[PDB]
RNA sequence: CUUUAAUGUUUGAUGUUCUAACGUUGACCCGUAAUCCGGGUUGCGGACAGUGUCUGGUGGGUAGUUUGACUGGGGCGGUCUCCUCCUAAAGAGUAACGGAGGAGCACGAAGGUUGGCUAAUCCUGGUCGGACAUCAGGAGGUUAGUGCAAUGGCAUAAGCCAGCUUGACUGCGAGCGUGACGGCGCGAGCAGGUGCGAAAGCAGGUCAUAGUGAUCCGGUGGUUCUGAAUGGAAGGGCCAUC
RNA sequence: UGAACUCGCUGUGAAGAUGCAGUGUACCCGCGGCAAGACGGAAAGACCCCGUGAACCUUUACUAUAGCUUGACACUGAACA
RNA sequence: GUUUAUUAAAAACACAGCACUGUGCAAACACGAAAGUGGACGUAUACGGUGUGACGCCUGCCCGGUGCCGGAAGGUUAAU
RNA sequence: UGUAACGGGGCUAAACCAUGCACCGAAGCUGCGGCAGCGACGCUUAUGCGUUGUUGGGUAGGGGAGCGUUCUGUAAGCCUG
RNA sequence: AGGACCGAACCGACUAAUGUUGAAAAAUUAGCGGAUGACUUGUGGCUGGGGGUGAAAGGCCAAUCAAACCGGGAGAUAGCU
RNA sequence: UUUUGUAUAAUGGGUCAGCGACUUAUAUUCUGUAGCAAGGUUAACCGAAUAGGGGAGCCGAAGGGAAACCGAGUCUUAACU
């Protein structure tokens, strides 16, 4: 969809991913964006768009 | 001959009581990150339809 | 683009006029790209992002003829 | 469904799937029933 | 791990030859001193052909069908969804192939939060200096600027600048504005947790409005709601997505 | 072929009226001829245009196929280069 | 000579001659749930078919685009 | 095309302008006869009478309610050579 | 000797008058092209409607043609007079 | 009959007398009324027979939830909210 979406696992890798609006297309840049994992309902580092 | 309920509604809604179809609704099953998250946990519930917006239903589902 | 294209209506309305009706809460202000040129007093807010004086309280809306410059003061209060 | 145009509503809503089928197979009753049954035991073994 | 021959061998093709498959537009005899045809006897061909069958290719020779709308007519040109100003009538509703400019994406910052700042333009002075850049002084200015069109606001800046920083949050939501409806726009506030600030206080992005297809289908990753005899399974439902 | 005992000019006009208004004129009914009219009688316009209509014709536009053809297969056996 | 029954009678169609591509005989060509029959009782001096157009004497250029024939050198590549 | 750009005459005032009082002027206003509907005031409750007030042209469509026609029953009745 | 050539019948329907609810579903009148031939005509027969037959005209195929006749599917179908 | 508008030289009348063009079941929602009412109704069919019998089925009386699962309650989830 021109957009290429992207999805990360949190610290622990358990439950389901997060998918953000965070675009690889057009920069290289640091993928971590510390994002909100629902297993501990708190705010944790992200990892991993393979 | 004994007078058929109409597929394109029969397979898309459920009955109550009092009256008024309760249904899942559009826009939850194709591309999601699209999407506005507002949007999405206002879609999240199932719909229904009101007596005011029955009359249009009923003249597709016929039976109890 | 244009001619015409014309930009048709554009959503603009002028809404809250005179003294007004709302439940619990009301928009007071609906017109765009507005900041400051109509002032906040009483149960409400300024305009800035979605251009509305958004009050919190139900209240009845009363028109002054200054304020700061300009500026001129539009206030919701309990009636 | 037709209104002029611009589609039958049914349309544009998705569908719904996953029959359970014990309804027919299940029967409703009201405190005043099967009440007395000539003293003996309310129990759904082989009815027919 | 190369390129290739022979010894061995798997599977095809072309050619030759034999004929316990099949052809003869070969003859003779019998039906019958019948240039139809079968049978009978004997020659000639031969796995070629022939006939049917299935999958790929090809193929109007034949059969059915399609080929959007506006356009002060046709045609070249303009146009169909989304943004913005006047026409637009000092509630409400709003047209033209009227006057005039744009979008179908970008940005991790032009952001959040705390603390600071303020343009344009012209002359004089000045220089590595045939013309832009950086500055100093004077006149003058909320006329510069804003990721982009236009529109209006904007200094208590929403314009640029430094520290920390990611609320470009999850789950819920009283509702508020709008169109005939679908649908579109805005959202107090609560609960979870993290972030800024000494703190009172504040953060669900961007100065706002354009940056995108309802559903049916199937795929993708979890669950254990369902699952035709029932314990598993296939397939579906939810949850999370394309 | 609704009722007919159907005058001219000018106005009125679905505006190019015999017939509505005014004004000038006109014996009635025939017959043999005359022919300016009665938008003469004949044709529920042929013309042109509209139509997601119908058909025919262009054609490798869409779809199906006859025939052609590589492969697989049945009548089907054996050997050699 | 032939001709469009009732609106053009011809510059229309037809025989001549020329050229070309097929066809070895159970020919190529043709109609058909397919025999059979027509090609023909003919034999490439025959037959099929498409051009051009009797006669006299003749017939310049382009093979990039379209089709067809052989290859698929080089590409793209099905079935099973 | 022919009275033909008040329809036309009369008219040098009988035209043009505005002024003062009179009159003519609808199916309505207004009076009466009659009807249906709405509601009061006086007398009376077979239920009416008396007076005053008031509405009554209605097509796409929405409501209310009669008279004939035919069959079937009444009809073993009622009319009829 | 000869699709030579004049001219009737014979085959045609070109010229002008005429007809076109006619003498007629095309011939009444006088001319005209062909007239032993790629001719005509009496009898019998063959080729059949997505099928024939044309020196082949979008000609003709029993009143019917860019596609004949019949009954049936059939009360096809008609955003329309 | 039609239309912005028709005396319309607009489509339709020669005439007498006749003909000539709209059914009700399965299913349903609201209305009217009839029986009975938290109940009503049987279908096909048996039957002395149109009496009586036939409650399978159907509709209504209790919902919430994808469904499992709960019930005057119930779903959503970390969820009190």
């Amino acid at each position: 969809g021109i957009r290429e979406k992207i999805k990360l696992v949190s610290s622990a890798g358990t439950g389901h991913f997060y998918t953000t609006t965070k675009n690889k297309r057009t920069k290289p840049e640091k993928l971590e964006l510390k994002k909100f994992d629902p297993v501990v309902r708190q705010h944790v580092i992200y990892k991993e768009a393979k | 001959p004994k007078i058929k309920t109409v597929r394109g509604a029969a397979k898309r809604f459920k009955k109550t009581g009092k009256g008024g179809f309760k249904h899942k609704h559009a826009n939850l099953r194709h591309i999601l990150t699209k999407k506005a998250t507002k949007r999405k946990r206002h879609l999240r519930p199932k719909a229904m339809v009101s007596k005011g917006d029955l009359g249009l239903v009923i003249a597709c589902l016929p039976y109890a | 683009g244009g001619s015409t294209r014309n930009g048709r209506d554009s959503e603009a309305k002028r809404l809250g006029v005179k003294r007004f009706g709302g439940e619990s809460v009301l928009a007071g202000s609906i017109i765009v790209r507005q900041r400051g040129t109509k002032f906040h007093a009483g149960a409400n807010v300024g305009c800035g992002r979605d251009h509305t004086l958004f009050a919190k309280a139900d209240g009845k809306v009363k028109f002054e003829v200054k304020g700061p410059k300009n500026r001129k003061f539009i206030s919701i209060e309990a009636e | 469904g037709f209104e002029g145009g611009q589609m039958p509503l049914y349309r544009r809503l998705p569908k719904f799937g996953f029959t359970s089928r014990k309804a027919a197979i299940t029967a409703e009753i009201r405190l005043s029933d099967l009440a007395k049954v000539e003293g003996g035991v309310v129990d759904l073994n082989t009815l027919k």
